[PDB]
């Protein structure tokens, strides 16, 4: 996301900027034959993201390809429209930039900045766990990003290391807006990733942006422990644990970290941090963040825990290898009406 | 250990979203 150029004033301008783009989204800003597709960077439950080279500029990008028929099969039409409409409208240092979008007969395409440092996930699993200062550095960026997104009436709904990328300065970029939604009241969809679901999602109650603050508790736990607070071999066993909501902490967790996590991983919405009278400030002013200079994080002035190794603009060494598949495009348009606004 | 139990589990790799 673009680098930094009162907080109430900042957020007011940010909302004006967002709403102009929300109300009149960008469409059709590239086409498939403007890019050479090189290699898959990642797949998720819905799309495939490829490293591509834009021919006329020589620039590399990360192209998310969604098969329209798969989107329909998995009941993701509205979610995918949400994803693109929101991502084209947002602007924050720790959000991946959508550079182009377009569609063809078969697929939807979201061409992002290529964030070359890899998923946080891979680094996390390899090293085992992050130190508290390292975890805190990443967590601060998510706190600020959620303050931004929630101010726009957005809920993010898929926070996990697989959807967080490390950039060339060692800062985070959030990707995968697939479950992001602009909502002023509560919402009901069962979506996310099992380990990160708040209890109120699992219990079908109706929920709001507090589920993102829960998920931040899960992320901070997982970064600092190396495993999630609620794990099992199958999702249903995870849900039981979440709803039990007893949390146990590693021996090495600081008292401050445990206290913060008890307040984020809080089943009682009247007590969950992020969800109280003082909003995000209960988190920012928590003892675990006492060392965090919030403005310096926003300005990317804090020294990063590590800068990924980068050997040229098309280097993918920080990403796992994936099986490749042909990108088919039918001579017949699929799902034209459904995706008219994309 | 909790770590050993996690590592021996089936969910140490990249996790899929759930929906529907
Ligand atoms: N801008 C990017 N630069 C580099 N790699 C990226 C970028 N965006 C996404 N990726 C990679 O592609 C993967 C899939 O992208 P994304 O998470 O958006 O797909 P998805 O199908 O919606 O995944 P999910 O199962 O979480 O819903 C990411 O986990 C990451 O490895
Ligand atoms: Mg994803
Ligand atoms: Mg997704």
């Amino acid at each position: 996301g673009n680098a930094a150029a009162s907080v109430k004033e900042f957020l007011a301008k940010a909302k004006e900027d967002f709403l102009k783009k929300w109300e009149t989204p960008s469409q059709n800003t590239a086409q498939l034959d403007q890019f050479d597709r090189i290699k898959t960077l990642g797949t998720g439950s819905f799309g495939r993201v490829m490293l591509v080279k834009h021919k006329e500029s020589g620039n590399h990008y990360a192209m998310k390809i969604l098969d329209k028929q798969k989107v329909v099969k998995l009941k993701q039409i509205e979610h995918t429209l949400n994803e693109k409409r929101i991502l084209q409208a947002v602007n924050f240092p720790f959000l991946v930039k959508l550079e182009f979008s377009f569609k063809d007969n078969s697929n939807l395409y979201m061409v992002m900045e290529y964030v070359a440092g890899g998923e946080m996930f891979s680094h996390l699993r390899r090293i085992g766990r992050f130190s508290e200062p390292h975890a805190r550095f990443y967590a601060a960026q998510i706190v600020l990003t959620f303050e931004y997104l929630h101010s726009l009436d957005l809920i993010y709904r898929d926070l996990k290391p697989e959807n967080l990328l490390i950039d060339q300065q060692g800062y985070i970029q959030v990707t995968d807006f697939g479950f992001a939604k602009r909502v002023k009241g509560r919402t009901w969809t069962l979506c996310g990733t099992p380990e990160a679901l708040a209890p109120e999602i699992i219990l079908s109650k109706g929920y709001n942006k507090a589920v993102d603050w829960w998920a931040l508790g899960v992320l901070i736990y997982e970064m600092a422990a190396g495993y999630p607070p609620f794990f099992a071999d199958q999702p249903i066993q995870i849900y039981e644990k979440i709803v039990s909501g007893k949390v146990r902490f590693p021996s090495h967790f600081s008292s401050d970290l445990k206290d913060l996590l008890r307040n984020l991983l809080q089943v009682d919405l009247t007590k969950r941090f992020g969800n109280l009278k003082n909003g995000v400030n209960d988190i920012k002013n928590h003892k675990w963040f006492a060392t965090t200079d919030w403005i310096a994080i926003y300005q990317r002035k804090v020294e990063a825990p590590f800068i990924p190794k980068f050997k040229g603009p098309g280097d993918t060494s920080n990403f796992d290898d994936y099986e490749e598949e042909e990108i088919r495009v039918s001579i017949n348009e699929k799902c034209g009406k459904e995706f008219t606004e994309f | 250990t909790t770590y050993a139990d996690f590592i021996a589990s089936g969910r140490t790799g990249r996790r899929n979203a759930i929906h529907d």
